[PDB]
């Protein structure tokens, strides 16, 4: 059984301005197995709106998603994706960036 | 259009 | 510009209880079309494009008709495979498989494939002749040995060559108004400062389709390598895409530096300058 650790990508659909409508992508790729827990969070918390796009994988056999939210951006708040596999020991997390 | 054959069994 | 229409399915064995999580999923090009989840209440392939919804309920049975026997199939392999490597069942496993055909700049058939995984290694593909197996090992060997004897090649050929071209071609057609349509990438440059000596030139190419793309850094006509980052292209979530590269330069000297970009949507390529 071989096993693939994910790549992980935060970001924003569009660019990033206070009070204005966005979604916020969390980008999983390059893992082997599917099972994987990702979680968006917002100021340390889960977030309940959360769907993913449906399993697909690329030319090399390694699987890929997308989960996303909408989410209107504020100065104060701070947005991360938590993600879990086989391959991590504990759940890894990627805050979200401005220019991400 | 997926294929309407009979799948190949491994 | 060539097409493609592929199918991806997924089946991981659950040792502790039931049968296995099957998804499959279908693409014409970038862009997702069908879905089915055995996961899911509606045991209906789904669609994901309003293009596809045209097509009548002939179609939609006969899909699913089809879907649910390749999760059948995949069940078994799940089984035989098992088999072959001499695995216990405490064990989760996974089978992929992925089939397609693309049509030329010409709309005809250019190539198909048929091709299999386990544990996501590669396990039994056919070649691009489409008359001929590759076997990882001997395993698919016996894969292999089966699949001459009765012919497989032959019946995948009909479908990669003849139906899959046809369904591809009636399908850029109806959805036409998205498929045919290309987005260029909407460029734009950024400028951070890490240094009172240093700073960062990023380059962005949003709002896509396809996702195929190249971001290159030239320093005074010259492509260059070093100090830049970049992302793997990455969905939008609207089914365009999005990518950025970056260039580490001295503060004063950003007029040297430009970023090319080429997307079969853009004519000639673009040029970004800071």
């Amino acid at each position: 059984m071989i096993q693939r650790t994910p790549k992980i990508q935060v970001y924003s659909r569009h660019p990033a301005e206070n009070g204005k409508s966005n979604f916020l992508n969390c980008y999983v790729s390059g893992f082997h197995p599917s099972d994987i827990e990702v979680d968006l969070l917002k100021n340390g918390e889960r977030i309940e709106k959360v769907e993913h796009s449906d399993l697909s994988f690329s030319k090399d056999w390694s699987f890929y998603l997308l989960y996303y939210t909408e989410f209107t951006p504020t100065e104060k708040d701070e947005y991360a994706c938590r993600v879990n596999h086989v391959t991590l020991s504990q759940p890894k997390i990627v805050k979200w960036d401005r220019d991400m | 259009y997926l294929s309407p054959i009979a799948s190949p069994l491994l | 510009g060539s097409h493609s229409m592929r199918y991806f399915f997924t089946s991981v064995s659950r040792p502790g209880r039931g049968e296995p999580r099957f998804i499959a999923v279908g693409y014409v090009d970038d862009t997702q079309f069908v879905r089915f989840d055995s996961d899911a209440a509606s045991q209906r392939m789904e669609p994901r494009a309003p293009w596809i919804e045209q097509e009548g309920p002939e179609y939609w049975d006969g899909e699913t008709r089809k879907v649910k026997a390749h999760s059948q199939t995949h069940r078994v392999d799940l089984g035989t495979l098992r088999g072959y490597y001499n695995q216990s069942e405490a064990g989760s496993h996974t089978v992929q498989r992925m089939y397609g055909c693309d049509v030329g700049s010409d709309w005809r058939f250019l190539r198909g494939y048929h091709q299999y995984a386990y544990d996501g290694k590669d396990y039994i593909a056919l070649k691009e002749d489409l008359r001929s197996w590759t076997a990882a090992d001997m395993a698919a060997q016996t894969t292999k040995h089966k699949w001459e004897a009765a012919h497989v090649a032959e019946q995948l050929r009909a479908y990669l060559e003849g139906t899959c071209v046809e369904w591809l071609r009636r399908y850029l057609e109806n959805g036409k108004e998205t498929l045919q349509r290309t987005d260029a990438p909407k460029t734009h440059m950024t400028h951070h400062a890490v240094s009172d000596h240093e700073a960062t030139l990023r380059c962005w190419a949003l709002s896509f389709y396809p996702a195929e793309i190249t971001l290159t850094w030239q320093r005074d006509g010259e492509d260059q390598t070093q100090d830049t980052e970049l992302v793997e292209t990455r969905p939008a979530g609207d089914g365009t895409f999005q990518k950025w590269a970056a260039v580490v330069v001295p503060s004063g000297q950003e007029q040297r530096y430009t970023c090319h970009v080429q997307h079969e949507g853009l004519p000639k390529p673009l040029t970004l300058r800071w």
